[PDB]
């Protein structure tokens, strides 16, 4: 049911 | 200086994936911060310890990753600067596509308090031992997504290739219902013109649930178009692209160095089938007949008494820390030791522990100095 | 049909690296073999099943690998055919630069019989952890160092390099007191040519011990040639050779998309000082003072019942035999189970688990279909 | 001292 756990990001 | 973070994983699939190490360090903590997907892993964190807090709460709809992500790593370098033992517990392994907790250890470390991370089983290590491949045979390129595309991060169609973050292609922010993914083209262009459209992509999710079924569904890169195929990706979503061809070896290396193994790669498109029990193979089978341990071969040969205290300083870090503070105070104090087993102790170094512990042959000892 | 294979892991450092599951499945087990490096790992395992055979003692001096591999693959096999449920125990992660288990799997499953594969910590994964290093940033390239000189594997100078097994260039065999790796400025002529004689590379090895530390030593390239320098490579040296730029970011990609992070990488050269308060930091921060969880936030809101059960099918694989076999006829007997527990097992999906265990939000349910 | 476990080798 759509698990969305993200902990990262990157340049943007 | 008082105060300290340490940052655990719980690994991927519910409570089982969880180390040893991690579980104590989270029952020895003064306060805990998580940031687990499913609520099992969850209720058991909180059986474990009194005064923990959900990471995942800072998160929230069109709320920009690194503001949850600075503020995760904040929550827990205060209790820090309060002098607190801070534990922090990411799913999978804290360090692997994690940013708040390479963030709080790098803040803690250049404050000078004790900053800590212990490794967990990755998505990665999952996709793996579930996928059936070993990144050595034959090496393996590991990217996020997005950085892949932006950076334009080069390829390898003889290597192993590993995509996390699929699911949300260009998405800095956050959503409880979920992306569209209106990128996800964008990769599938980029696979294409790198590999091919009939080149292989295999969908993978690690079943998060003790009981369930991990996704290792195929696709071509082609197939990734398909809005019916495109919609199944999502937030825990990796990709593995394996190789499009096996590399011929180096002439000049094999000189200088004077010189398929089974199993094959099953995900390789067109892969040739390899025999298990060459001659070789079935020589080496042979030989488990009169097979006796070698000279050198060391034997274990160690007490309950030193089983038992080498336990406890792996899974009892109060048990740990007198130990780390004074080797020979703490091998005098732990009963029913032989004298080898405390000076092993007192020493600390591994081949003391190795000699204690297991009857080495006279050779070994030899080579001494 | 009767007999199963399970390979699992001990992780790097002794016993606390092993998973829960991990341990579950050694106690289970009808038959385990393990392969582990230190022998209060080697204790520990022996204190949880009769039955153990160390696969150790099928190495030998000036005894090709492929032999000794086979040789481990074929004893656990061949309890399998017996129709035993048979562990197999590998130190770290069992799959990651591990052929007798690939092997052995293959072989079972090839043959019919249930055949797992369980990851663990790898020696990389304890790498990210020590050296604190984040393979999506700025990308992971993986090789076994024989390998990576024999096909000529192409190097990134813009992501991370990891190399295994620098310490046996070009050695197919094995000796109890090691060897002297004299194909080493092979590698170390690769390097130089690849990222130049002042690059940074880090000999990296993993504490084996709880109380010891990790190496994580930096040095030249031109360095690894000083012989007293070379002779600290052994067996268990893993290098990590940091990128030597920053990659240009794509003006192309970036518009399709519709478009440093502290920390630094500490082991890149002239690498510059990154700020961790930068404003959108100090905003971020600023907004804990009046932060409330978001509206689809859902909280913990479960049972000690439901929790034991859900910790149960991860901790002790009867109850998850049991439970697999027929999911309603399992919860109708699982006691002091709300209705909404119950049903939640009887369906086994996600979903269902996370209302039953989560007080879910009026918002999110409303997505459904 | 000299701990060697190697559990793979490569076409070699
Ligand atoms: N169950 C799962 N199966 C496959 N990949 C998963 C996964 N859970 C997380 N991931 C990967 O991890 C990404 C989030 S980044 C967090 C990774 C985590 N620290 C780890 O150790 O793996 C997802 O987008 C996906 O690419
Ligand atoms: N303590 C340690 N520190 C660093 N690298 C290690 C290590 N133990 C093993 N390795 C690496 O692993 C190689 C053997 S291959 C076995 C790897 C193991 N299955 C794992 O999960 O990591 C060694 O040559 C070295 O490159």
């Amino acid at each position: 049911g759509f698990p969305w756990v993200i902990v990262v990001g990157v340049p943007g | 200086k008082a105060g300290s973070l340490t940052i655990v994983g719980t690994g991927i699939e519910s409570i089982g994936q969880m180390t040893l190490q991690a579980l104590s360090y989270i029952e020895a903590a003064a306060k805990v911060f998580y940031c687990v997907i499913d609520p099992a892993t969850e209720a058991f964190i909180l059986t474990k310890n009194k005064n923990c807090v959900d990471l995942y709460q800072y998160y929230d709809n069109g709320k920009s990753r690194l503001n949850t992500y600075t503020q995760m790593s904040e929550l827990m370098v205060r209790e820090v600067r309060k002098g607190l033992d801070v534990v922090g517990v990411f799913y999978g392994h804290p360090g692997v596509f994690v940013n708040p907790s390479h963030r709080a250890l790098a803040i803690a470390k250049s404050e000078g308090y004790r900053a800590r991370m212990l490794p967990g089983v990755s998505a990665e290590d999952c996709l793996f031992a579930d996928l059936c491949i070993d990144p050595s045979n034959p090496g393996c390129l590991t990217y996020e997504a997005s950085d892949f595309l932006i950076r334009d991060r080069p390829v390898s169609i003889h290597s192993h290739l590993v995509l996390f973050q699929v699911g949300c292609v260009g998405i800095a922010d956050f959503n409880f219902t979920g992306f569209d993914n209106n990128k996800f083209g964008v990769l599938v262009d980029r696979l294409e013109q790198e590999y091919g459209a009939e080149h292989p992509v295999v969908h993978y999710i690690a079943a998060m649930m003790p009981h369930q079924d991990p996704v290792t569904d195929k696709y071509t890169v082609a197939q990734l178009r398909e809005p019916e195929i495109a919609k199944r990706v999502g937030g825990v979503s990796t990709f593995y692209i394996p190789p499009k061809a096996r590399k011929a070896s180096n002439l000049d290396i094999i000189r200088r160095l004077e010189l398929r193994i089974y199993p094959a790669n099953q995900w390789e498109p067109d892969v040739p089938e390899v025999e298990p029990y060459r001659p070789s193979d079935q020589a080496a089978i042979a030989q488990l007949a009169d097979h006796a341990p070698p000279e050198q071969y060391q034997p274990l040969a160690t007490s309950k008494a030193m089983s038992d205290v080498m336990t406890k300083l792996a899974l009892d870090p109060k048990a740990l820390a007198d130990y780390k503070a004074d080797h020979r105070a703490f091998a005098q104090s732990v009963p029913d030791l032989t004298p080898q087993e405390r000076a092993a102790l007192e020493l600390g170094d591994s081949w003391a522990i190795r000699c204690a512990m297991k009857n080495m042959p006279s050779s070994l000892l030899d080579a001494a100095r």
